[PDB]
């Protein structure tokens, strides 16, 4: 905190200001009035220019990003009609032909309609990270003119192939097909026709004059039937202020950057229909146009301005997404498909989506994402020190595997970072290879958390001072009692007494238990007879190998017989004929206990005095000097560290709460 | 047993480490057992049989489906078309269609 | 801005629904659900309280360091360090069969050393002596009050 | 092709309906020619008839069997659904049938 | 917490011990870690 990082919060506040007149819409306040200052102190405990890497290091991350980026930065709106009104008007006016959309225009939708609808509409929000795929009971049954016109509608909806896709071959082929029934119901005069020779649908030729209508058919590679029909539909500008999502995406390859303008597929669609000799749904279309317009450059507005984020994908991704696809073995990205059924494309098409009121978290997301920043580099440092120390003792501390250090390192953690990893591991696996390539990754977010993590693992290097220690002993002692005969002498003394040992035993008259002998005795049910005969001998037994975990008491009266006759290792009986007579757990609580007797209890011994001589056997020995017998006269030099105080006037700032704050 | 024996037992018992494996880009975990002649030959011969037809049978056999499908103006399930290529699944072709 | 009405059982309704956004959460949830098989607004709640985390925090008073006991003799007492005593019970049993258990107690005191420490004085309490200005008693990191009769 | 309304509307419109030649089936409660005139296989309210069903019409009538019919016919995923605009029942339903 | 309270006992077992000596090829289920002091006795 005594350095000076002025230079820094220009540079924080010049990030704010970029992405304030970036999303100029709804950022306004700013806040350099409080930094023109000299008389209070500013904490910088967070770096606001974020390093996107960080956040794509760690495998597997795809679905906790979407997730998320659609839980910070999505709003909520409404659907309305093409035309209000029509509710209460008879439906002798809105039918008035004959056909597929005749008989199907006038319905009402239900709750699972509407639902369709906005998953369809939320699967066009995410250009590449949601697929759709068809949703087919076998045991239903249905007419055929709603999944052909179904299909006719979503040849022309959604887009497929040329950069990005949002469709499966699936659907695809399925909405190729029901195009091609559709061509083929013939309810108005008669149309010349003319098949090709090979069988895939659509390969024929209709009208007077022949069109061929097989561009239309489904193809990956440059997308001819749908929205992605020669038109340029990503493009780049002026750069962003994130580093990592340059790109501008347009669906129509329209740009309000004007009424009365179409683009290509629609011409082409509109004239496949005036060739096919069916006028209604021609007109129809030609009257509809301007909506379907208007409803494409909101959409695309809304994705180009509220959903730019750090989560958002890479440009390298945004490419590779589509290739890995179209070769169908998934690398790095993988898409979630999401069902939907064969109606849903047509009310999604006469419905529009209409935003009403944004998220109220899109203010305070650059604090979540340093945060989230700064918390994976502190499991990539605390990785590391646990490989290191691993290393350093390895008599001491078992080896283990990188899951287990993972798993550790995610269970304490702050819970969202932990579902959301939850869920990203349960949609897609991880592997060894994937957790070593992490962890030799350099990308690192500084901040005051991964500071003050490295020195205190540097503080805790000593595994000897953060109370883990081997040297537990187990010996026959008697326990000391007060002799309470003289009560003038029993106030003159005093009782004190502890498991401690001034010093560690000799280096002969003590044996070392391991963890395989010890097992390898309890099988043999041998284990407990060693032990008495090895006590007979007034020797002491060490049980090293392993590190364990000591707790610490004080009392004054008599403690319960737990902590008296505590045993360092638990004993349990099994079934007959098994494995083994018995298994052992190695290591259980341990506590050391200081009994310093209260003189006024003597008043009533009930509270001091046992029943029948007893034994104590835990002893432990620690090099810290946990409790010393101090003379008074010395008592004072314990005062040797200095302190750095401020006044009541002086005040300290922090960053996020001038920035949550608002205005 | 005496304890030479005993101990000598679970030194040879502790000793059957897990190696990982690969099956169709997948992975699997391998260790060493014991097993009789003639049926450790058909478990083998199973699972070659396994390892074989993951390659070229089953998705000219799903092609094959999804033709019959279009041909008889039948939509088939979104799983027995699209569970092919997904990851944590190994589909065992027992009847080539 | 009202939207169309939709039919639900025979009736029809005009109702807006539930937030965009809780429906996606909720939807790609189940979707995750239904894959691993063969609520939301916790985890909302829960990103805006990890969107207010604080890593430090300001004191008054430092924690107490240092503690005495009277040994019913005046010429020694005892001393004990509060830290060692605090931090032995912020662990858990260990075993050797689960390494997962032994690396996580590990983590958890490494995260209570880090923890305990991170604390900043603001404006100390001080008494005015004859010339000069001394702190009082209670900032400092040893107690003694019960031992100073005997 | 058939369709789901209540009993109360049938039995007045059942004279048309069987001129239509047109399949019936009620639960009581107390130039040119074609080939056929209508594609409506049949109309009907019974409970057990949602399941071949295809689409509804709903109707503001007094039926004690209408709410679980048309409880069920809105449980369907995707299921034609028509809708009362007040006016004339009878030219309605009959313009309904007639140009499905 | 007249300082405390005492009950009669629920009840005292009278036992018999008879070793089973096929036990002796397997230890720690007949021997014990500690001198130890019974109190309890009846006399019927």
């Amino acid at each position: 905190i005594e350095a000076v990082q002025l230079q820094e919060l220009r540079n924080s506040i010049g990030w704010l200001e970029r992405l304030g007149h970036r999303k100029r819409i709804t950022y306004s306040q700013e806040v350099l009035t409080d930094f023109r200052r000299q008389d209070t102190i500013w904490v910088l405990a967070l770096q606001l220019p974020v390093n996107p890497q960080v956040v794509w290091d760690v495998p597997r991350s795809s679905i906790a990003n979407l997730i998320m980026n659609i839980a910070t930065c999505l709003p909520t709106g409404e659907y309305i009609a093409p035309n209000p009104r029509i509710s209460s008007i008879t439906l002798t006016q809105r039918i008035t032909t004959t056909g597929p959309f005749a008989i199907l225009t006038g319905s009402t939708p239900t709750a699972q309609q509407l639902n369709d609808v906005r998953k369809i509409y939320l699967a066009l929000m995410f250009p590449g990270q949601i697929i759709l795929d068809l949703k087919i009971d076998p045991g239903e049954r249905m007419d055929p003119a709603v999944r052909m016109v179904a299909g006719v509608v979503g040849h022309l909806l959604f887009t497929a192939g040329g950069r990005f896709t949002n469709l499966t071959q699936n659907m695809a082929r399925q909405l190729d097909i029901a195009l091609n029934d559709y061509l083929l119901y013939m309810y108005n005069t008669r149309v010349q026709v003319n098949y090709g020779p090979t069988g895939e649908p659509l390969d024929f030729q209709i009208g007077r004059n022949q069109y061929d209508c097989n561009v239309f058919r489904a193809d990956f590679a440059t997308g001819t039937g749908y929205n992605g029909w020669a038109t340029i539909d990503v493009e780049y500008r002026e750069p962003a202020p994130y580093v990592h999502a340059q790109r501008y995406i347009r669906y129509c390859g329209i740009d309000s950057r004007g009424i009365g303008m179409t683009y290509h597929c629609y011409n082409e669609m509109l004239r496949m229909l005036v060739a096919a000799g069916k006028d209604s749904e021609a007109a129809y279309f030609r009257s509809m146009l301007p909506f379907h317009m208007v409803r494409f450059a909101r959409i695309n507005q809304i994705i180009n301005e509220d959903l730019h984020s750090v989560f958002s994908l890479p440009d390298d991704m945004f490419n590779a997404l589509l290739p890995d696809l179209i070769a169908g073995a998934h690398q790095n990205a993988d898409p979630v498909v999401l069902d939907v059924s064969w109606i849903s494309l047509w009310f999604a098409f006469n419905r529009s989506f209409e935003p009403t009121h944004r998220n109220e978290m899109l203010e305070v997301a650059p604090l979540i994402e340093s945060v989230y920043a700064s918390e994976l580099s502190v499991m990539k440092v605390d990785m590391r020190h646990l490989s290191l120390m691993q290393r350093r003792f390895p008599d001491v501390l078992i080896q283990a595997r990188p899951s287990h250090f993972w798993k550790a390192v995610l269970n304490d953690s702050p819970e969202a970072v932990k579902a959301v990893m939850n869920l990203s591991h349960s949609h897609n696996f991880i592997n060894i290879r994937d957790m070593m390539r992490w962890v030799m990754l350099p990308s690192l977010q500084p901040s005051l958390k991964l500071a003050l993590e490295e020195e205190a693992w540097a503080a805790a290097n000593d595994f000897e001072d953060l109370m883990l220690t081997d040297q537990v002993y187990m010996h026959r002692d008697m326990l000391p009692e007060p002799r309470l005969d003289d009560i003038e002498r029993f106030r003159q003394e005093g009782f004190y007494y502890t498991n401690m040992l001034e010093a560690p035993p000799e280096i002969d008259r003590v044996v070392q238990y391991t963890y395989e002998i010890a097992r390898l005795q309890a099988n043999m049910g041998q284990f407990r007879a060693a032990l008495r005969r090895i006590m007979d001998d007034d020797d002491w037994v060490r049980f090293g190998g392993v590190l364990r975990t000591v707790r610490v008491k004080f009392y004054d009266a008599r403690p319960p017989d737990d902590v008296l006759q505590g045993l360092p290792f638990s004993y349990d009986t099994n079934e007959r004929g098994g494995l083994a007579y018995a298994t052992i757990k190695y290591a259980t609580e341990t506590t050391i206990f200081y009994l310093i007797y209260n003189v006024e209890f003597s008043n009533t011994p009930d509270s001091l005095v046992l029943i029948n001589p007893t034994y104590t056997m835990t002893k432990v020995f620690i090099n810290k000097r946990i409790v010393e017998r101090v003379r008074v006269g010395q008592i004072l030099a314990v005062l040797n560290r200095r302190f750095v105080a401020y006044k009541g006037k002086m005040r300290i700032m922090d960053i996020t709460q001038s920035l949550k704050m608002g205005t | 047993l005496t304890a030479e024996h005993r101990a000598m037992i679970q030194n040879a018992l502790d000793g059957s480490i897990i190696e990982n494996g690969n099956v169709a880009t997948r992975d699997v975990d391998v260790f060493i057992g014991a097993c009789s002649e003639p049926v450790y030959r058909i478990y083998n011969r199973l699972q070659g049989y396994i390892e074989a037809v993951q390659l070229q049978e089953l998705r000219n056999s799903i092609g094959w489906l999804e033709r019959l499908g279009h041909r008889k103006r039948i939509t088939y399930s979104q799983e027995v078309l699209t569970d092919f290529r997904r990851q944590d699944t190994i589909w065992v072709l027992a009847l080539q269609l | 801005i009202k939207t169309t009405p939709y039919l639900e059982g025979d009736v029809l309704s005009s109702d807006s629904g539930p937030l965009l956004s809780v429906f996606a959460l909720q939807e790609i949830m189940q979707k995750v659900r239904q894959v691993q098989a063969d609520d939301v607004q916790k985890i909302l709640d829960d990103i805006k309280a990890l969107a207010a985390e604080q890593v430090y925090k300001i004191v008054k008073v430092p924690s107490i360091s240092f503690r005495h006991i009277v040994m019913q003799s005046r010429d020694r007492v005892l001393r004990v360090d509060t830290y060692y005593e605090e931090m032995s019970q912020v662990g858990d049993v260990i075993t050797e069969d689960e390494p997962e258990k032994f690396y996580s107690t590990i983590i958890k005191k490494v995260r209570f050393i880090r923890g305990k420490g991170s604390f900043i004085l603001h404006d100390i309490p001080t008494r005015d002596h004859r010339g000069m200005e001394v702190a009082e008693p209670e900032v400092l990191g040893v107690e003694f009050k019960n031992v100073l009769p005997v | 092709a058939m369709l789901l309304a209540p009993g109360d509307v049938i039995k007045r419109s059942s004279e048309e309906l069987k001129q239509r030649q047109i399949q019936i089936n009620l639960i009581d409660w107390t130039a040119p020619i074609g080939a056929r005139e209508s594609a409506v296989m049949l109309v009907s309210n019974s409970i057990k008839d949602v399941v071949r069903a295809t689409a509804y019409f709903t109707a503001p009538t007094g039926d004690p069997h209408w709410k679980e019919v048309a409880r069920e016919a809105s449980k369907k995923k995707n299921i034609l659904a028509y809708t009362s605009t007040g006016g004339d029942v009878k030219t309605e339903f009959l313009h309904l049938i007639d140009h499905l």
